[PDB]
RNA sequence: CCCGGGUAGUCCUGGCUGUAAAGGAUGCGGGCUAGGUGUCGGGCGAGCUUCGAGCUCGCCCGGUGCCGUAGGGAAGCCGUUAA
RNA sequence: AGUGGUGGCCACUAUUAUUGGGCCUAAAGCGGCCGUAGCCGGGCCCGUAAGUCCCUGGCGAAAUCCCACGGCUCAACCGUGGG
């Protein structure tokens, strides 16, 4: 069983990985292409993200932060925070955010969401120095050190970003009980995706 | 080969942990006896005998077959060539090294200035002498046996 | 004097207790959602997998 | 005792909790000191710990280890700065160490004390000497080491009444850690007092890094923190 | 004649090569007049 | 790294082309492989897997 | 050139532990090594273990339980009588009976505490705690 | 120091002399130890082919870097080519 | 009722390092290679008991040393008894 059609996934660039691998994500990697790009496992991705939806409902809405310093994820994160009432911070994560009480925007979550592990190093160090659980949107190039909930997919494309963020909102509000069915979301993919100006 | 070249290269070769010989070998101990005596009758030492036997005849290894004449020993090509009086007196490797030694010494005679081969000579001579010392510790050579370039020439 | 024996938290993916200022984590077991899986740095930095005691669910 | 609870109340109704940990200590969900340490939380508001361990505020329970006058060379003079290192602890297995920079004596003192409060740590205690073995927490339960810089210090259990067989910095740290008999040996120079103190800290932390069976707990009477 | 590398740092010093050579010239003349 | 070394060389039950001769041969021959009756070569040694020319019938381990 | 199986084995164990992996494959397996592996397993320092006939020298497969602070091989096989173990124990242990010592005795290699109970000296081979 | 010349030398033959920042300022052999990546060379498997192991990709082995987790060390730094 | 000055010896000293030291930048790895004695050496089966270990007789004399007790007022010292 799949939350979303497989062909939609393949169109979304979810399964398209880079020209690199790592020992950590050998399990998640499905296969290699003759050219060099790597392919992740679709089914494992689906299982992990439904698990993540089962998780995130257990927390409060506001308590959860979602951050994306990558440009392509900023509107997906703002849209997901709007949908689920989570706090969202796009752009340049101000250093010392959750570690520095004297700042104006001081806030201490109980879990973190990370778009690109490589780019969001500062967020992980801050959150760790507070000592919270970490969720990551990893790729076959990201690194599995210091992630409690890693989800494998292509964390560069806008389509994949919007699609997975949408599915995450779907599962969290499912497990929260506010919305029971999948068909109650009248917010299609294009609301989360980037707009090319 | 690290002991002089000091390079840890691994071009060794592997044998699976089989205890009994496999069934598909359609030859028996006496048949491999016939073939090995034929082969050494044709003028080959143990290495090439075993290579061709495992190559064309296909039998993976004669060490997987137990000698009828002793239950504790696994049959070997050297033992078989010892059975019929077709093992050599001087062990094969060392005879080879003597032959190469006289070869290099001749080339060196007609070429003095290549100190690189001087060092090579030094190396192969320490090799033969180590093997001979060991075999003396085992005693498969006459105790008065000792290297000489001239008898090597006779060899 | 009533002795104050606490239950010192034990990491799940190595069996080693959590030293007091280790910046470790505790989060709910993944597939069923009742077990409190702990995780220590020695299991986080290398990120070796953890198996839930209940559902046998394995993951980093 | 009652004075400590009075101090706790004064700070409770005076301090405004900011951090995520401030709630469960002001809202009372947390009351054990070891509650913070076990789970793997963080600490940033020193006001937290005196709620659960107000005894840290005792004048004797604070120790000033050393005061250094590190100079900064400028184009237009010599600008001094006091680097002061000081320790604060309770006599029941909780202690901390701090380094504070300042322009006067007082400011560095206060900042160092605050930092030391922030670096509070839990201390196992026992008796594993080859002679005493009396199961009480009158010594380190077993031999440990602590490394920082050149200096490496090893601490070894000893029988009771032996006293602190260690240099003065280690003497003060172990007096404020709740331990009273230990043999101690040092490799590397111990004149830089700061590294000696930090090394003793590392060793005390390393105590809890040792794997143990409940059999050992009942053999040395391993008191994890408060006796 | 096993020269100490420490002496080769020219701080507060003359170039080691020339001190070595000076010692050698002194050696020459002394062994000469001895015999 | 595999704990127990398993050989990357198999054995081959093969049929010669000319005289219809069955034989067991090796995957990585160190020397030439020739037929018993016709005598023609069967597998050529090289840096790796021998260069088969006849028809492989079965793969033995 | 490999010269001592036991020391490589115990070092390999400790080097696995400080990482904290689960399965270890001691390539140099010998009968004495197996006896040793039995010794501390009788104090559960390791989980199960198994012998694997590799055709060359055997390989021992061992699970860890994450309870080995350090496991070294006393190489120069010091012989010791019964009455002085406390000196050698203090040479290789952190605290009173905090771990074990493995002694080869006339009857068979095994731990030291019983060897005191049975009152037989021997030759130290390994220590671990 | 620059410029104009210029001897021994620098070349071949035979011998001596046994020296250097001959420095990776790192004596050598074995066992263990997260990773990322290139080239060199050998082997294997795919893709390309004007059919030359001639061209791209994955793996295994050895040599050669660079980055780098843990870990070390006063620090410089090193880090499976260990310090 | 002793203290001070000097001289020599152990600790301080892991600055002599088997326990227990360093040798890239602080003094310390020779330019490289070969190899004799010496030292250290893969696993399995049979034997031995040289080493190794347990028990047991003689012996390593006294005085000094540790301990309980008795005498000297106590002590030191001495005796008796055990190591």
């Amino acid at each position: 069983e799949y939350l979303v059609p497989l062909d939609q996934y393949l169109a979304a660039g979810v399964h398209i990985g880079t020209q690199q691998k790592t020992k950590d994500m050998k399990k998640f990697i499905y296969r290699v292409r003759q050219d060099g790009l790597y392919v992740l496992d679709v089914r494992k991705t689906d299982e992990r993200l439904k698990v993540a939806g089962k998780f995130l409902a257990k927390f409060e809405p506001q308590s959860i932060l979602a951050v994306s310093v990558r440009l392509y994820g900023q509107k997906p994160v703002k849209k997901f925070g709007e949908v689920t009432g989570a706090r969202a911070i796009p752009g340049r994560f101000l250093p010392g955010t959750m570690t520095n009480p004297a700042v104006k925007n001081f806030f201490e979550p109980d879990v973190l969401i990370v778009t690109d592990p490589r780019a969001d190093h500062q967020a992980m160090r801050e959150a760790v120095e507070i000592g919270i659980p970490i969720v990551a949107l990893v790729d076959t190039e990201n690194l599995l050190s210091y992630v409690d909930l890693a989800i494998p997919t292509n964390n560069k494309g806008r389509k994949a970003l919007a699609l997975i963020y949408w599915i995450l909102a779907r599962e969290i509000l499912y497990n929260r009980g506010e919305i029971q069915s999948r068909e109650d979301f009248k917010i299609p993919v294009e609301e989360f995706e980037m707009k090319i100006v | 080969a690290r002991m002089h070249a000091r390079k840890r290269g691994k071009s060794g070769s592997k044998r699976p942990p089989r205890t009994a010989p496999p069934i598909w070998v359609e030859y028996t101990v006496e048949e491999i006896e016939n073939l090995v005596v034929k082969l050494r009758k044709e003028g080959y030492s143990t290495a090439m005998i075993g290579t061709i036997l495992r190559d064309q005849y296909g039998i993976p290894s004669v060490k997987l077959f137990k000698d009828p004449d002793n239950p504790n020993r696994n049959l070997t090509i050297t033992r078989i060539l010892e059975k019929h009086g077709l093992a050599p007196e001087i062990p094969e490797d060392l005879m080879f090294l003597i032959r190469r030694a006289v070869n290099l010494r001749k080339h060196l005679e007609q070429h003095p200035k290549d100190l690189h081969s001087m060092r090579g000579l030094q190396l192969i001579e320490s090799k033969i002498r180590r093997l001979v010392k060991y075999y003396k510790r085992k005693g498969k050579l006459p105790k008065n046996w000792r290297y000489d370039p001239e008898t090597a020439k006779l060899l | 004097m009533v002795e104050m024996k606490f239950e010192i938290p034990v990491c799940t993916s190595c069996g080693r207790e959590i030293t007091p200022r280790e910046h470790a984590t505790h989060f709910i077991c993944p597939n069923c959602g009742e077990a409190v899986i702990w995780r220590c740095e020695s299991c986080r930095v290398l990120a070796k997998p953890y198996k839930c005691p209940n559902c046998g669910w394995e993951g980093p | 005792s009652q004075e400590w609870k009075e101090y706790a109340k004064r700070v409770l109704d005076e301090w405004e909790p900011k951090t995520k940990l401030g709630m469960m200590v002001k809202e009372g969900q947390i009351t054990d000191i070891h509650e913070i340490f076990r789970r793997g939380y963080q600490i940033k508001e020193p006001e937290i710990i005196d709620v659960l361990l107000p005894e840290v505020n005792a004048r004797e329970n604070q120790e000033v280890l050393d005061i250094a006058l590190t100079v900064r060379m400028t184009d237009s003079g010599r600008r001094v700065r006091f680097r002061v290192l000081a320790a604060v602890g309770n006599r029941d297995g909780y202690v901390g160490l701090g380094i504070g920079h300042g322009k006067e004596v007082g400011i560095a003192i206060r900042k160092a004390i605050n930092y030391a409060k922030l670096n509070i740590i839990e201390i196992k205690r026992g008796c594993g000497s080859w002679e005493c073995r009396c199961r009480r927490p009158h010594s380190v339960p077993f031999a440990v080491e602590g490394k920082e810089g050149s200096v490496r210090v090893r601490l070894i259990p000893g029988p009771r009444g032996l006293g602190l067989v260690i240099g003065d910095v280690g003497k003060k740290i172990l007096r404020l850690a709740g331990v009273q008999d230990v043999w101690s040996q040092t490799f590397g120079e111990t004149r830089t007092t700061v590294n000696f103190a930090k090394a003793v800290f590392n060793a005390l932390y390393n105590t809890n890094r040792v794997a143990i069976s409940p059999e050992m707990i009942e053999r040395y009477g391993i008191v994890v923190g408060r006796a | 004649m096993k020269r100490r590398p420490r002496k080769w740092k020219k701080k507060g010093r003359m170039r080691w090569k020339w001190i070595k050579k000076r010692i050698r010239r002194l050696k020459r003349q002394r062994k000469k007049e001895r015999g | 790294k595999p704990i127990i070394p398993m050989p990357r060389s198999r054995f081959l039950r093969v049929k010669c082309i000319d005289c219809g001769n069955e034989q067991i041969v090796f995957s990585h021959p160190a020397t030439k492989v020739r037929c018993l009756i016709c005598g023609a070569t069967l597998v050529e040694p090289t840096g790796g897997k021998g260069i088969v020319k006849a028809k492989i019938l079965e793969v033995l381990e | 050139t490999l010269l001592d199986p036991l020391a490589n084995a115990l070092s390999h164990i400790t080097n696995s532990e400080r990482v904290g992996k689960r399965e270890v494959y001691i390539k140099p397996a010998s009968k004495l090594i197996g006896e040793v592996l039995r010794v501390m397993q009788k104090y559960g320092y390791i989980g199960e273990f198994e012998f694997i006939d590799d055709g060359r020298a055997g390989v021992y497969r061992v699970q860890l339980l994450g309870r080995i602070n350090k496991a070294g091989a006393i190489k120069p096989r010091f012989p010791v009588k019964v009455s002085e173990f406390e000196k050698w124990e203090k040479r290789f242990l952190p605290a009173f009976e905090f771990g074990i010592l493995i002694v080869s005795t006339s009857q068979g290699v095994m731990s030291h505490k019983e060897a005191i109970e049975k009152g037989i000296g021997g030759r130290l081979i390994a220590y671990v705690y």
